[PDB]
Parts: structure tokens; sequence; C-alpha cells
């Protein structure tokens, strides 16, 4: 029941500051301690830095300071100030638990993850574009249709079918940066084309930076 | 500053064969290490601490030995859902120190992939521009090959090819070609096709469709 | 003392608490705050001492 949750995570201005937040709940930080670890994208694992139930902080030297490590114990969340953000510092940010034990620091509980993204570029909402399936006169195996998502900054995107639904044949393909600029991807998902004639399926496009939502029905 | 190192980056071996993973570190770190697994899109797993120690729930294929600056974390039976980036962690010094990943691939029978052509719609027309996206879908091995033939003529250098991250059930993958053309390009030709070479495939399939049909 | 906490990383040690007969070395710990038994003929404990004494 212990759960973490990040929030704060969008996009920052190369020399700008952002901060961000873990709400902490099922236990208590008088108790427990909590890291910071921050992952690039498509890349390694980054111990950020600690925070201790006593609790001081201990920070990863290699960081320059630029970070900085806070608690509020009334409210049993955790801070990570960041300031003059390079574009290196573009990463998904993760806190975890440390479980506490004598051994040293092991981090057994971890959040959902918030990305930070340091560019100098615009914000910009996706273009939401149908995938009509047409059959189109061979109806037996199954048929395939989604949604493309195109011209957008920056990550991350939400894509759903159905509300949710639909939890099964659905691959929503990792966005590839355009010459534009933008990043575009596509989520396809594969149905018995028997219907098709009666379901009707919908996309559920998300871009919490650019603070658009689009619904789009995709029909033959 | 420790630095952590694994072997090899990646591998790939079928279900139910042992697999091993190499983590060495640049200086003595005694029992101080753990294991972890992440996979895509989700938060790193603990699965070993202090060199040997399996945590709860972990399933006991995994399994962790070594010590001062050699250590080796061993999946003793493969399973699909093993498909991962695996990580070792060093709490002996700050910096705590991660190594670069392992990669764990699964491999499977050959799978031939089954494949779509998507037209672009009118709505997308009306901007100017027009994405013709060809879809591979459930296949293995990953290496495929996919060209486009715009009324039986070969093009270069206008697609953009993206891969989905392996099934953890059926360990299959997917690809998608999304072709980029101007709105003044697309309306000067008929044909355009998809053409998929494949191992699965005894002979190269062929999705295609006209214009400004149904 | 009593007896030795095993395997207690040297990052986890805030720092040494060497009590009067009651060697006898606790470390208080940083992740939990607890007040632990250090093998003392430990090779990093050996080494923390020196620091410490100048030496």
């Amino acid at each position: 029941e212990v759960q973490l949750v990040e929030s704060g995570g969008g996009l920052v201005q190369p020399g700008g500051s952002l901060r961000l937040s873990c709400a902490a709940s099922g236990f208590s930080l008088t108790v427990y301690s909590v890291h910071w670890v921050r992952q690039a994208p498509g890349k390694g694992l980054e111990w950020v830095g600690a925070l201790w139930g006593s609790g001081g902080t201990e920070y990863n030297s290699n960081l320059k300071s630029r970070f900085t490590i806070s608690r509020d114990t009334s409210k049993n969340t955790v801070y990570l100030q960041m300031n003059s953000l390079r574009a290196e510092d573009t990463a998904v940010y993760y806190c975890a638990r440390d479980q506490g034990l004598n051994y040293g620091s092991l981090f057994d509980y971890w959040g959902q993850g918030t990305l930070v993204t340091v560019s100098s570029a615009s914000t910009k909402g996706p273009s939401v574009f149908p995938l009509a399936p047409s059959s189109k006169s061979t109806s037996g195996g199954t048929a395939a249709l989604g949604c493309l998502v195109k011209d957008y900054f920056p990550e991350p995107v939400t894509v759903s079918w159905n509300s949710g639904a639909l939890t099964s044949g659905v691959h929503t393909f990792p966005a590839v940066l355009q010459s534009s600029g933008l990043y575009s991807l596509s989520s396809v998902v594969t149905v018995p084309s028997s219907s098709l004639g009666t379901q009707t399926y919908i996309c559920n496009v998300n871009h919490k930076p650019s603070n658009t939502k689009v619904d789009k029905k995709v029909e033959p | 500053d420790i630095q952590m190192t694994q072997s090899p980056s990646s591998l790939s071996a079928s279900v139910g064969d042992r697999v091993t993973i190499t983590c060495r570190a640049s200086e003595s770190i005694s029992y101080s290490l753990s294991w972890y697994q992440q996979k895509p899109g989700k938060a790193p797993k603990l699965l070993i601490y202090n060199a040997v120690k399996l945590e709860s729930g972990v399933p006991s294929r995994f399994s962790g030995s070594g010590s001062g600056t050699d250590f080796t974390l061993t999946i003793s039976s493969l399973q699909p859902e093993d498909f991962a980036t695996y990580y070792c962690k060093q709490y002996w010094n700050t910096p705590f120190t991660f190594g670069q990943g392992t990669k764990v691939e699964i491999k499977r029978t050959v799978a031939a992939p089954s494949v779509f052509i998507f037209p672009p719609s009118d709505e997308q027309l009306k901007s100017g521009t027009a994405s013709v996206v060809c879809l591979l879908n459930n296949f293995y091995p990953r290496e495929a090959k996919v060209q486009w033939k715009v009324d039986n003529a070969l093009q270069s250098g206008n697609s953009q090819e993206s891969v989905t991250e392996q099934d953890s059930k059926d360990s299959t993958y997917s690809l998608s070609s999304t072709l980029t053309l101007s709105k003044a390009d697309y309306e000067k030709h008929k044909v355009y096709a998809c053409e998929v070479t494949h191992q699965g495939l005894s002979s190269p399939v062929t999705k295609s469709f006209n214009r400004g049909e149904c | 003392c009593r007896f030795f906490e095993s395997h207690v990383a040297r990052a986890n040690v805030k720092h040494l608490k060497i009590l009067n007969t009651p060697l006898q070395i606790v470390a208080r710990l940083k992740n939990n705050n607890r007040q632990v038994c250090i093998d003392p003929k430990l090779k990093w404990i050996q080494e923390y001492l020196e620091k410490a004494l100048n030496k």
C-alpha cells in the first residue's frame, strides 16, 4: 500500500528552473528515507541524492549542486528543486523509498516517473488523424485500424482506446522525432473484422504540456 | 568514484535457458551490490540485494552471487516475461552507481508478419501533408525489410521506421513504416505499395492501395 | 557489545561510536537511524579509525 507519485514534469528552457514533487502514502518519511533517481531517455540510471528520515541530505557530487532535495513532513511529500538546467538534464525522474535495511540503501518502492525536457522549442499539441481500416474486400482475419498522432512537442503523449476498455491487441509505437523537430507516432490495434459492423473504436490522445485532449473515432 | 560495468550489453536466449549476467566494479565493494529489473516504460524492480539475498515476491528462478569486484545474476530458467534491461547497483560508497544495463531478449520460433497498408485520411490532406503508413504485425525475428513503391518506383529518403518493444507474452515485435510526402507529390501518383521481406515469408508480401477510392 | 551485524555498507554509516567497556564499536546508520554493532576486525573500520586519529 506504499505509493509514490511524482509530478511537476514538463518542458523547461535551458538555464531555467523546475520543481518536482513526490507524495508518499502508506508510510512515514520520519521512519523511511527517500531517494531521487533519474534516467536519460534510452540511457542508464543515475542516483541523484538521498533524503534520510533523521533527516539530512546526501547528494551525488557530479551534479554540481544544481539540484536541491527537500522535505515537508506535514505533507509527507519530498521535493527536488532543479536549477540552471542543461539539455543533458532531460530525463525521466523517479523517486524511490529506501527499504531501510541495515545493509544500506535499497529501493523497494518506486514512483511512476515524471519527464523533464530541456529545450528552446515551443510547445505544440498533436494533430490526430484516423487510420481507416479499409478491408478492402477481405473480412475473416484480423482487421487493423488506429490513430496518427502527428506533430507535437514535447514528450510524452498518452494514447488509449475506448477509455481503456481495449487492453489487448494495441501497439502504440515510440514517437520518432521528425526533421521539423516535432515528434510523431501511430497507435494501431488489431481487432476481429467481424465487427467493425458493431463495435465502435475511439482513441484517446492526451498531451499535458499542451493542455490538449482529442477524442477521434476511427471508422472504416 | 566506483564505476560499474556489465557484460554482455545484450543477449538472446530461449524459454528455459540458463542465463548469467556479469557485473564488475572498478574497485572493491564487498557484498554491497544489488540487482534491478526494468521493463519498458516502467520503474526498476529490486531483485537481489546484499549480493546473494533474494527479496520477497521475486521468483526464485533469479539468483545472485559474487563479492569484491565480481558479481553475477543468474536466471536459471528463462520465462517470456523476463524480457527487460537488468541493472546492477552499488551501495558501498557514495555516489551510488549503476551499471549501464544488460538487454535480455527471448528467442522463439519464426513468426511471419501480418501486413497492413493505411492511406492518408482526407482530414490530414487539408493541412497539405500526406502520411502513408505500413504496418508489420506480430513477427519474429525483429529483422525485417520494408520498401516503398509509388507507381512501381522505389522510394528513398522519405520513410521512417519505428519498432515496438518485445511482447511479454508471445515475444513478438511490431514495425511501422511512415512514408511522408507533400499534398502536391501525393496527388501526382496512383499505386502506393508496401513490400515486406522477412525470414518467415517464403516470398515477400505486398500490400497496396490506389488513390481517391473509398 | 553483542554480536556483529553482517554486511553493512560503509556509505550507510553516519559515524562510529566506541563504548567504554560495558573493542566495542557501534555504527550509526543513515537510512534508518539505528545503532548497529559493527565488527572491529573489518578492514574499512581499521582504516576509518586511522583517519580520525590523524594517522
